[PDB]
């Protein structure tokens, strides 16, 4: 627990994070297992970082340096908690008010970033895929392949939304700067939370952004049973977007938002079927996703249109 | 990858990226902490 040594370890498939201990505080370090050009290099950062700082996203925006072209090292942070231990914590503990506050405020940032002129940010690229797939092409084909052998009658309504109801929404629409990993596990919780990562930040669908902050809230909810908190939080992000932008999402936002929401669903458990050669985890997982998903929709204020397909 | 393979490459790049912070932050001189760390 002493200064210069790990508090936290957060291993996953495509990024391992570690936070230190320091002097000044908590720094947060992530390092990817290959060098690729999909994640930001130290050039795009610095101008992503110089978009943002004239900004009301700046004060949350807590943009990494390189070490190397595999490592990133953070700006301290006050503490080593994130928004993640929040939401999946298990068994319930006492509800922090400036805690569940964050999902008003992240709304509000993302509102922020997503306002930024293409214009200013030069380097980023478009991001047609997540920069982790991107830099293993292999593992997005077995995790394609995993998905296709997924029962597709598990969850139905999660089809609907990631299939056919994705394709109806125009594809001409403003592409903005995303963040590209907006998890709670990138997010240090208020009263000023910080938002962490940002190797895989780009140009795409700023709904993406939202779909990925929300799909935590889904996987708690159907992991750990608290359907009602995990709602809540969908709302007040909905909430803190929409004041902030100042317009409602559109039923195509919405339709784009529920398409990318229910993909990461599919994502994540055909992940854990090819990662852990688990077919029939995968299924279990899917089936209370399938459940969880239309409060958290509803939730968030998705239209008939959209939690009409389930 | 066996079990235990995969355990040694996770230990390793584990032990690796906290020996890279740890290295950052002790080299880091006032300057370089200045541009990262704001106040
Ligand atoms: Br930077
Ligand atoms: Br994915
Ligand atoms: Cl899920
Ligand atoms: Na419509």
């Amino acid at each position: 627990v002493r200064t210069g040594q790990p508090v936290r370890s957060l291993p996953g498939p495509f990024v391992n994070r570690v936070c230190l201990r320091v002097d000044s505080g908590y720094r947060w370090g992530e390092s990817v297992p290959v060098a690729a050009p999909a994640y930001l290099d130290a050039a795009a950062l610095r101008n992503l970082a110089e978009a943002i700082a004239p900004t009301q996203a700046a004060q949350y925006a807590c943009i990494p340096a390189l070490i190397d072209d595999r490592t990133a090292i953070h700006p301290v942070v006050t503490t080593p908690r994130l928004l993640s231990d929040t939401v999946f914590e298990s068994p319930a503990s006492a509800v922090v008010p400036q805690v569940e506050q964050t999902f008003s405020e992240l709304g509000g940032f993302l509102a922020r970033l997503h306002s930024i002129p293409l214009e200013r940010v030069a380097a980023l690229p478009t991001r047609t895929r997540p920069a982790w797939l991107q830099a293993a092409p292999q593992a997005a084909d077995g995790i394609r392949a995993a998905r296709d052998r997924l029962d597709k009658d598990a969850a139905p309504g999660i089809q609907r939304l990631a299939g056919a109801g994705a394709a109806e929404a125009p594809e001409v629409f403003p592409r903005t700067v995303v963040h590209g990993r907006l998890s709670t596990a990138s997010c240090v919780p208020g009263p000023a939370p910080r938002v962490l990562g940002w190797r895989e930040a780009g140009i795409a669908d700023p709904m993406a952004d939202l779909a990925f902050l929300l799909r935590d809230l889904v996987q708690s909810a159907a992991a750990m049973g608290a359907q009602q908190l995990q709602e809540q939080r969908a709302r007040l992000t909905a909430e803190g977007y929409e004041a902030a932008r100042g317009t409602q999402l559109s039923d195509d936002e919405h339709t784009r938002l529920a398409g990318h929401l229910a993909s990461g669903i599919l994502q994540h458990v055909a992940l854990r079927a090819w990662s852990a050669s688990d077919p029939e985890g995968a299924d279990a997982l899917l089936r209370r996703a399938e459940r969880s998903l239309p409060g958290i929709l509803g939730a968030f204020g998705a239209p008939r249109e959209v939690t009409g397909r389930l | 990858m066996s079990e235990a393979m995969a355990s040694a490459v996770d230990e390793a790049a584990f032990a690796d990226l906290v020996s890279k912070i740890q290295a950052a932050e002790a080299s880091m001189t006032d300057e370089q902490r200045a541009v990262i760390d704001p106040a």
